[PDB]
């Protein structure tokens, strides 16, 4: 993915103040509350019932912990995604079966959850520079299937 | 389907927007332009900049559209039949598009209700206009 | 939206398939796992080589259902509301999953009724299987 | 995009058969007959009001003879679709903005026509074989958006 260096600076200004230990959490459960069809891979984690049963869950914060840490590696490998995510790839296509449409989808919370973290700071431009990484990570996730 | 709650939900969240509609469809249309630059094409006649008066009012005629969803929202296809007819007769959007916007329009909410952009209010949203995209994309069914 | 025009299209080719129906049903089926191999996942407990009874059996459900949406076209929601339920709230079938198969389904219709599957004919059909799908992904909205 | 020897087989015997002047045009009329609003981009063809109109159109069956072109380009370079493409890609994205969607569209109908066209021999595996060199044509012309 190329972004340009005011695109970059966007980015990296953003992400430098997000709380790497929550907000993973945040657009995991939300993804899991808002396209619940995405809970069919998360039988093992539980209560999934109610949105509260999926923000408080445990599983859910930690699991968006990991999920936030790869957002993090793509956002310093924005030259080599398809590197830095092809153990990933392999995990969610080839082991999965995750129809990469959700990869979409869950970039799109993401997004979400840092409009209404940051409010206004999360500019129209600053959130066309996110679309560009998300949507680079998402290919880069579905490079098995290509 | 949209259920109670939702309903609910939505009357709530679009409750709390006021005044600001009119701003918040024009910002929506801006955050589109910019992040999915494939829509600016159905805008020729507008010029898409910042602070653009044509952005501006059609804003307010988006806001007008999904206000009117809101309250005729058991009624949904017959309130936006006309609408339904211009979007994919005359102009051909692209169903794909109506996503990108309503993605846009969550976003600029999230952006302004921090309160009220609860996970249970951001879902009831997202069915909301999701709703809203299928019947401004049925006279393509 | 489904027009008259579209009704009679559609029921005019099922009218054509005939006793077919579940063996196209079970054809759509084993070339929607072989086509789009992450389908396969919602099968676990089938055997979904050639020939399987399972798959076979499976066919002749989708094209009851096909077929109870056919004959109540202008009621679908309510004919195939138990379907919507079990889809997407015990099933969890993905949303896009629906094209996939709607996809397989027109590829099998187009490669038994050369005489049928005319462009109007197709567009119908297709519009009828989107409808279908809007249908089963609707107790997500 | 990578065919087994069994799919490349699949594949090139199936279009050694493909009447070249007619099944592109058959394509590229069912794609605005079906998905109509494909032809916003289309307006200097005429008369695409019925689909009689739309399949007996010239421009139609000319422009669906170059689309043909495409793909049989793309199936001789199925090891660099994305240098195949290039060119296209820059049309289709960077000049056109055409949503990338309607490449898998595309792809699609052309797999209708295949089946209609060749009906039993056309059977689940041949299918699964073309589904994968659509999806690489369509991911190659999406470049320029990646
Ligand atoms: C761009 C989006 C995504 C990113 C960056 C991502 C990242 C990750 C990471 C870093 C892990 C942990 C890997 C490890 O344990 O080494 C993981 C696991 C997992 N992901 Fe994702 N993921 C994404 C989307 C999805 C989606 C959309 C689904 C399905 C709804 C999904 C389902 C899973 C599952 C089930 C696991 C557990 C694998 C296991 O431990 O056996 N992921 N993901
Ligand atoms: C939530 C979805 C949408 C709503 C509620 C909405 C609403 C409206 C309304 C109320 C109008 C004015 C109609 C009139 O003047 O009578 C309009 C016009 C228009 N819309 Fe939308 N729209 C939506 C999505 C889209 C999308 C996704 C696109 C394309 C990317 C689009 C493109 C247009 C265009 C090109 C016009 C005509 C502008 C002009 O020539 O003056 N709309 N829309
Ligand atoms: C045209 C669309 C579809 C129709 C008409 C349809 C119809 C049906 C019917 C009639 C049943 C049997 C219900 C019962 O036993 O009461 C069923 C079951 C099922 N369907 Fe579908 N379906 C469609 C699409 C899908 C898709 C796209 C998937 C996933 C890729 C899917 C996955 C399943 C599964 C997993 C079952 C349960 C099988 C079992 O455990 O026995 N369906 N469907
Ligand atoms: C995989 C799918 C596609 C392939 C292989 C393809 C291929 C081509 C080719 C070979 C040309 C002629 C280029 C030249 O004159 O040098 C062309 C032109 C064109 N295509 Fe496509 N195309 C595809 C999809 C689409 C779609 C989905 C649309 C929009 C609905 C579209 C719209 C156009 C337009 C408007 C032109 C005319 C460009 C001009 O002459 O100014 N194409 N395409």
């Amino acid at each position: 993915v190329h972004l340009t260096p005011e695109e970059k600076s966007a980015v990296t200004a953003l992400w430098g103040k997000v709380n790497v230990d929550e907000v993973g959490g945040k657009a995991l459960g939300r993804l899991l509350v808002v396209y619940p069809w995405t809970q069919r891979f998360f039988e093992s984690f539980g209560d999934l019932s109610t949105p509260d049963a999926v923000m408080g869950n445990p599983k859910v914060k930690a699991h968006g912990k990991k999920v936030l840490g790869a957002f993090s590696d793509g956002l310093a490998h924005l030259d080599n995604l398809k590197g830095t995510f092809a153990t990933l790839s392999e995990l969610h296509c080839d082991k999965l079966h995750v129809d990469p449409e959700n990869f979409r989808l869950l970039g799109n919370v993401l997004v979400c959850v840092l409009a209404h973290h940051f409010g206004k700071e999360f500019t129209p431009p600053v959130q066309a520079a996110y679309q560009k990484v998300v949507a680079g990570v998402a290919n880069a996730l579905a490079h098995k299937y290509h | 389907v949209l259920s109670p709650a939702d309903k609910t939900n939505v009357k709530a969240a679009w409750g709390k927007v006021g005044a600001h509609a009119g701003e918040y469809g024009a910002e929506a249309l801006e955050r589109m332009f910019l992040s999915f630059p494939t829509t600016k094409t159905y805008f020729p006649h507008f010029d898409l900049s910042h602070g653009s008066a044509q952005v501006k009012g059609h804003g307010k005629k988006v806001a007008d559209a999904l206000t009117n969803a809101v309250a005729h929202v058991d009624d949904m296809p017959n309130a936006l039949s006309a609408l339904s007819d211009l979007h994919a007769h005359k102009l051909r959007v692209d169903p794909v598009n109506f996503k990108l916007l309503s993605h846009c329009l969550l976003v600029t909410l999230a952006a302004h209700l921090p309160a009220e952009f609860t996970p249970a209010v951001h879902a009831s949203l997202d069915k909301f206009l999701a709703s809203v995209s299928t019947v401004l994309t049925s006279k393509y069914r």
